[PDB]
DNA sequence: CTGCCGAAGCGAGCACTACTGTCACACCTATTTTAAGCCCTTCAATCAAATCATCTTTTGGTTAGGATA
């Protein structure tokens, strides 16, 4: 629920969707191709994809 | 019922109706005399009495129900010869050896050490204001008939905050306290403030710094609200005047946002009696949209013959916080005036500047512009604290 | 002294998913052995946020380098 100005969020954390999209299916491509997501469960590692992305684009 | 009690020790108190609170008062003190305006007799030496004798013996004798000679007696018993052990003509300044008290111990100490040539002074001890204030209006009269203390008014003691607090400690707080009357309402509370952010002003006058704004924010905004029990009381006098209470509402009712349901009315409606507050729980106040007042009710007493009667004085201002002036950084020492931004000269950004450090640096003998930046009027919050 | 047949109001037919008597076969767990991955706790080693002590930057007042009015 990032993509949308709710109340019960800040506006601080809002975010095009297409871009998030497009950080976060490189990142776990990254992690498949480098062995981390074989033999596991995959929803944690797109979780934390999203989480590199989502603090990627705004660091500050 | 409306019954003062600690809500938490020494910090807080219920909260009860100014008016029903003033009347309960009255009411064990009517008739009595104990809350007049008028000087009464005081305590004197046994060998003085007999002036006073004949006044205070029937009195004592009717309140105490016993004899006239029991009075008499009781009277001689209780003389100030057997509670004096200063006589009238000895100094303050001095301790008196003669004593076993540990506080006067405790003040030998502290004296002790500062009676050497790098110690020894006459200056502040921990504060000024608050009795140069009081001297300076305490047993006072009014020049006019119309400035009078109601006999048994009420006496409302009020801390109103700084805008610039300290944000550094959290157990004294920046605040000047006033003192109100229960029948006066909260209008000439709100125009007696003399807070700094009535004068703000603004403008960028890099260019033409003889130009600044001629209105001040008090010229060009009024609106102002107090906040009890729920309760804004926005001022509407004027056109200037908005009822900001109402944008409040509608942010805060549209969520769970930590406080309940508020209703709007206006600033001149009620008195201070109409008010049902606490003691010592702060409240708002709010002028200007953006200058937000802590207020807190730290005291609450019947009006003594004693007091300051003078109402040309009220609202009376009895003590006051420090604000420390902000002074710019060219020489370093004298009061800034000016702000600047975008200032290729000044080491930082933002950079203050008083009127002579600005005017020659920032323009040349014609006041052409030097350099590249923007400059705005600065006006200093601890000089008009 | 008993009996026939009209007047008006009723009615029909057309418009290029609830239990019970059984029954055998499922349900159920007695343990062995891996190979990488498991959930929760639970404390220990390491870390970093907040607080205290002290040096230092500057804001009101005294001193003797320093000065007008
Ligand atoms: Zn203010
Ligand atoms: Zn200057």
């Amino acid at each position: 629920k990032l993509f949308q100005a709710s109340p019960s969020v800040p506006a601080k954390y809002v975010e095009d969707k297409e871009k998030m999209l497009s950080r976060t299916m490189q990142l776990v491509e990254l992690a498949n191709e480098t062995w981390l997501v074989t033999g596991r469960h995959p929803l944690p590692v797109i979780t934390a994809a999203t989480f590199l992305a989502w603090q990627s684009l705004q660091p500050a | 019922c409306n019954f003062p009690e600690y809500e938490l020790p020494e910090l807080n108190t219920r909260a009860f109706h100014v008016g029903a609170f003033g009347e309960l008062w009255r009411g064990r003190l009517r008739g009595a005399g104990d809350l007049s305006l008028r000087e009464p007799p005081a305590s004197a030496l046994p060998g003085s009495q007999a002036a006073d004798s004949d006044r205070e013996d029937a009195a004592v004798a009717r309140d105490l129900d016993c004899s006239l000679e029991a009075a008499a007696e009781l009277r001689a018993v209780c003389g100030l010869d057997k509670l004096k052990c200063l006589e009238d003509g000895e100094d303050p300044e001095v301790i008196p050896e003669n004593t076993d008290l540990v506080t006067l111990g405790v003040r030998k100490r502290f004296l002790e050490h500062r009676e050497e040539t790098i110690t020894i002074d006459r200056a502040c001890r921990q504060e000024t204001f608050v009795y140069e204030m009081e001297s300076h209006a305490i047993g006072k009269k009014p020049e006019n008939s119309a400035d009078m203390i109601e006999e048994g008014e009420l006496i409302l003691s009020v801390n109103i905050l700084y805008p610039v607090i300290f944000h550094k400690h959290k157990e004294h707080k920046p605040y000047q306290t006033m003192l109100v009357l229960g029948s006066q309402k909260l209008t000439q509370l709100r125009d007696s403030i003399r807070c700094v952010s009535d004068l703000q002003i603004g403008g960028e006058f890099s260019n033409t710094p003889d130009q600044a704004p001629e209105h001040i924010s008090k010229d060009l905004y009024k609106s102002a609200f107090f906040y009890f029990e729920g309760t804004f009381y926005n001022d509407k006098r004027y056109p200037e005047c908005r009822d900001l209470s109402r944008t409040i509402i509608e942010w805060s009712e549209s969520h769970d946002r930590g406080y309940g349901k508020f209703q709007t009315a206006r600033m001149e409606d009620f008195t201070f009696n109409d008010l049902c507050i606490k003691l010592g729980f702060p409240y708002l106040y709010c002028h200007q949209g953006d200058c937000e007042h802590v207020i807190v009710i730290t005291d609450i007493r019947l009006v003594h013959h004693d007091d300051c009667l003078d109402r040309t004085l009220y609202p009376l201002l009895i003590k006051k916080h420090w604000l420390w002036t902000r002074k710019c950084f060219v020489c370093k020492m004298y009061t800034a005036r000016w702000v600047t931004n975008n200032d290729s000269f000044a080491p930082e950004d933002p950079c203050f500047f008083c009127d002579v450090c600005f005017r020659m640096l920032h323009y040349d003998s014609e006041g052409n512009k030097l350099g590249e930046f923007l400059a705005y009027p600065y006006v200093d919050p601890g000089t008009f604290n």
